[PDB]
């Protein structure tokens, strides 16, 4: 109807949770971080040149109901939705981006290029894929350029007879509507594991803040905002209840609690941070049922007629710091295809 | 403690949405900080 990112905005929710979901079935006992918007937009831009069954697993693995909704609108979804974050805020920068980076012999079918040109505004870059080296280099920047220089070695192998690479950023710098003070930041214990205590700053307020505590999801919540036109939230579990929490939400869940700015007195001590997480993320989003573009029956047909092609790595990477100022984040994404 | 004193010193997770779009922007879960 209206801006129609609500439209796809729960669906990328509750791919969000899963996918969370996956990586943390993976190992108790690690950092997670990554970016949902950013490896999503990718399978999205994506889709529009595969065809068949390959196409609808990668939606159909984003969330997304193609019975109940015309795979025409979704892709609209999201034209709106990377149009209205990288709308310009006079406080906060968030900024993101799409590229293309096809071996110069490649003749697209041309309707796929516009399609990304449009929907997802996405730009375009002309490559020899035979000097691997500075390729590899060519793409690496553009993602440093991007995340201002938070992450410069997203493509660390980058395949002999590749074909071309979809490539996808974001870059996040927001400030606290109301930060620390950084001399009440004091060095406090952090127990990681039931065994393991380690040394952590630990940035401290006293003040009137927007948390409280669910029976439902065992837990306290804190939500956090910036300077700016967005919020984050921490979702500290009671003890033992932290698989409890994790499994227990949802994107109601999620809205309900942004209608809230009520407010309540309280002591908050939270870390201060900088965190990574590097994902190949064929194999968990295998589980999240988006398997046939990474094998032989894959169908880019959208793409290009030339040859047969495939993804052939999925990479995400995110790094994150939050300090008492603020956070700074980034995220990337790279999909790499080749003939089969 | 008055007020309590919520002290996020074990692992903990969250999230940063986007406030208009209501997206989902970052998701992440800290277990151990000190490892980078
Ligand atoms: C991922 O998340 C998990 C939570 O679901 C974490 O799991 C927790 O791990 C600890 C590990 O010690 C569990 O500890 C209970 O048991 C131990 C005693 O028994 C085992 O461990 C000690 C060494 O830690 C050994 O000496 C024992 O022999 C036995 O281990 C096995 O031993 C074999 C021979 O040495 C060896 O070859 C095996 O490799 C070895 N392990 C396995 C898996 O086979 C005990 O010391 C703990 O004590 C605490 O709790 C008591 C009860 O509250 C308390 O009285 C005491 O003071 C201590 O606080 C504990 O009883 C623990 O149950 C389990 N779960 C939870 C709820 O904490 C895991 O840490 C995390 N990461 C990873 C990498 O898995
Ligand atoms: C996507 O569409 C399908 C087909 O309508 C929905 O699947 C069935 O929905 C009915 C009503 O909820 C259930 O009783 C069936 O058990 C569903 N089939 C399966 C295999 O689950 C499906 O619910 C739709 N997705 C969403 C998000 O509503
Ligand atoms: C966050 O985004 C909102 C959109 O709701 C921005 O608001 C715009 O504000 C100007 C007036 O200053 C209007 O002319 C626009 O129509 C508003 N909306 C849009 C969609 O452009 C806002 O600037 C942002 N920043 C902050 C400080 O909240």
């Amino acid at each position: 109807d209206h801006p129609t990112f609500n439209k796809i905005t729960p669906n990328l929710a509750e791919f969000a949770f899963s996918l969370y979901r996956q990586l943390a079935h993976q190992s108790n006992s690690t950092n997670i971080f990554f970016s949902p918007v950013s490896i999503a937009t990718a399978f999205a831009m994506l889709s529009l040149g595969t065809k068949a069954d390959t196409h609808d697993e990668i939606l159909e693995g984003l969330n997304f109901n193609l019975t109940e909704i015309p795979e025409a609108q979704i892709h609209e979804g999201f034209q709106e939705l990377l149009r209205t974050l990288n709308q310009p805020d006079s406080q906060l920068q968030l900024t993101t981006g799409n590229g293309l980076f096809l071996s110069e012999g490649l003749k697209l079918v041309d309707k796929f290029l516009e399609d990304v040109k449009k929907l997802y505004h996405s730009e375009a870059f002309t490559v020899n894929f035979g000097d691997t080296e500075e390729a590899k280099k060519q793409i690496n920047d553009y993602v440093e350029k991007g995340t201002q220089g938070k992450i410069v070695d997203l493509v660390k192998e980058l395949d002999r007879d590749t074909v071309f690479a979809l490539v996808n950023y974001i870059f996040f710098k927001g400030k606290w509507e109301r930060p620390f003070e950084v001399k009440d930041t004091e060095e406090e214990d952090f127990h990681v594991d039931q065994v393991t205590t380690v040394k952590v700053p630990m940035m401290k307020r006293l003040g009137m803040f927007n948390i409280q505590h669910c029976k439902k999801l065992s837990s306290w919540v804190l939500l956090m905002k910036y300077l700016g036109n967005a919020t984050a939230i921490f979702f500290l579990p009671d003890e033992g209840k932290l698989q409890h929490l994790e499994n227990e939400l949802t994107h109601d869940i999620i809205t309900k609690f942004l209608e809230n700015e009520d407010r309540r007195s309280a002591s908050l001590h939270l870390p201060k941070l900088s965190i990574t997480g590097t994902y190949d993320l064929k194999s968990v989003l295998g589980q999240l049922g988006i398997t046939k573009v990474f094998s032989n029956g894959a169908d880019l047909s959208g793409v290009t007629e030339e040859a047969p092609l495939k993804l052939s790595k999925a990479v995400h990477k995110a790094v994150l710091t939050i300090d008492e100022k603020g956070t700074e984040a980034a995220g990337a994404m790279f999909l790499e295809a080749i003939p089969m | 403690s008055i007020p309590p004193e919520v002290k996020f010193n074990k692992p903990f997770v969250f999230l940063m949405i986007e406030q208009n779009t209501k997206s989902p922007l970052f998701m992440g879960k800290v277990v151990n900080p000190t490892q980078k």
